[PDB]
């Protein structure tokens, strides 16, 4: 689900490549996954905050 | 300690929107149970074996 | 505030580090005056339209 | 001026791209440009600290 188009990164990083895959991934699998243990981990910390 | 609590003291509004977020999503997939990624993550792996064309049929 | 001092707590060793390196390296290349990366972006954006092989000649 | 093999990634995500191509960008300029505001800053930062 989205457009027909895709982005394409052609670059040579050995730190940057794995950085960015799992932060890129993080995101994709954010955005398909739900968010319950974000607020349920969200809030119960928020509890360390005054 | 390993549990060594630092802090990143940042100004920049921009900057914690994304610094937040981007450390949120990796610290929450790290921390629940990855149990949809890994088979998701697996499944295009075996994917790409199997895109060579070998199945009777295949739907989308 | 625009500059609000927002402090983020966390507690990991690569995670401290991949975050901090990042974060520097990006407020660094926005305070700091970039002028070498003003023109290094210019000139590959400009040799991408001549890369139509317009030249006399060419050379690296 | 590094190995001649090179990553190449293929996604559509479109607050990643902007981000991951800053990102990426930020580092690989930082690692072609020299550090001198790096230096100068770190350690005038150091100094709002006890």
């Amino acid at each position: 689900g989205s457009d027909e188009d895709t982005y394409y990164l052609q670059v040579r990083g050995r730190k940057n490549f794995e950085i960015l895959m799992k932060l890129k991934e993080s995101l994709e699998l954010m955005e398909l996954v739900p968010q319950p243990l974000v607020d349920s981990y969200r809030q119960q910390q928020q509890l360390l905050q005054r | 300690s390993d549990d060594e609590l630092l802090y990143l003291p940042v100004r920049g509004r921009e900057t914690y929107e994304m610094l937040l977020e981007i450390k949120e999503s990796l610290e929450l997939m790290q921390y629940l149970p990855q149990h949809t990624i890994e088979t998701y993550r697996q499944q295009q792996q075996q994917q790409h074996q199997h895109l060579l064309q070998k199945q009777t049929s295949i739907q989308s």
